[PDB]
């Protein structure tokens, strides 16, 4: 019930994670852009 | 730096200890306007001007539009899986 | 080795499922052979 | 049971002992036209209508169940699946 993977598997997973993150960013394309002052509100 | 609206939504889920590390990242590129710094930063392959910074189990997704750094996402690795594919 | 468990393992399994489904979609127009024909 | 052409190519790159296990599955499928989920590791694939995966060691068999018809479509190793994304 506890899982362990190799380094080659970890590396492939990091590649998957970059693409997912890229697609996550694509979802924000029409977002208002905020300054630092604006983000703390 | 600029911040996509979604980044704020993303930040409400990030824990204190990571939020402190992100603040140090924001603070530094505010005066230098570069992310080059002991940062675990990499360019995302297949995309234009996209970069990933690893902060423990979180990843910050950044776009560099010319000379502007835009913080777009900050996500826990578990949450990133849903956006693939 | 690198620890992963466990909610993350399931997410990786989902991706693996989608990759296989996609692999299966490549065969959508394939000739379907009988039990007898395959050897 | 029906078998997609590609499933036959897929089977060429499968170790003897796993092919044997697959043969057993197909044989039991030929006798009962069902798959035993108590003996086999069978999972419905989300986001699709009639796709299921059966885990045999490091290999996944991709099947489509269209009504009463069972179609063996693919058999791939874990490492080979990581490659099927556009």
């Amino acid at each position: 019930k506890k899982f362990f993977i190799s380094r080659k598997e970890y590396e492939k997973i990091e590649e998957i994670l970059d693409i997912g993150l890229a697609k996550a960013m694509e979802e924000t394309k029409d977002d208002e852009l905020l300054t630092y002052d604006e983000i703390k509100e | 730096v600029l911040f996509a609206k979604t980044f704020v939504k993303d930040l409400k889920h990030v824990p204190g200890h990571i939020r402190k590390r992100i603040k140090l990242i924001i603070e530094e590129c505010q005066n230098s306007n570069s992310l080059n710094l002991k940062l675990d930063i990499k360019k995302i392959k297949g995309y234009h001007n996209y970069y990933r910074i690893r902060v423990g189990n979180y990843s910050i997704g950044i776009e560099v539009n010319g000379d502007t750094i835009i913080f777009r996402r900050v996500l826990h690795r578990k949450s990133i899986y849903d956006y693939f594919p």
